[PDB]
């Protein structure tokens, strides 16, 4: 995460750590990526659900 | 690359609503910074890309 | 690589419960540091990877 303006530096640092933490612990990063590419390559398009 | 950016933007908006202040403080041992709720429509202050 | 990381996280949680203070002191000749029991659900402060 990179800030857009000079006053957004604090926000970028806070969100980047939180966002990386969730994928590191709450999700299987390796398995998700493997299904991510293979779904797009085989079916021609990939659909991701966010909840 | 853009597919992950789309997911990242949605999660950041969710993190600003469904996460309490103390939860972010524990994850990031820094001072908490808030964002206006009506400003979540536009990602004015953040940019998301893969590392 | 992730398979070993999954094993490492589980053992660290077990080490914080099933190991007494003096056992850690003998293994690591340093001051003992404790972790809150309810905080073991999230690996907020540790990252595990192969060397």
């Amino acid at each position: 995460v990179t800030p857009v303006t000079w006053e957004d530096v604090q926000g970028a640092r806070q969100n980047e750590l939180v966002l990386n933490y969730q994928f590191r612990t709450k999700l299987n990063r390796v398995s998700f990526i493997d299904n991510y590419v293979r779904s797009v390559v085989d079916d021609g398009t990939g659909i991701v659900r966010v909840g | 690359a853009k597919g992950m950016s789309e997911i990242g933007n949605k999660i950041i908006a969710m993190n600003a609503v469904f996460l309490a202040e103390h939860e972010v403080v524990r994850i990031t041992n820094e001072e908490f910074v808030t964002i206006k709720r009506e400003d979540l429509k536009g990602n004015f202050d953040l940019e998301v890309d893969i590392s």
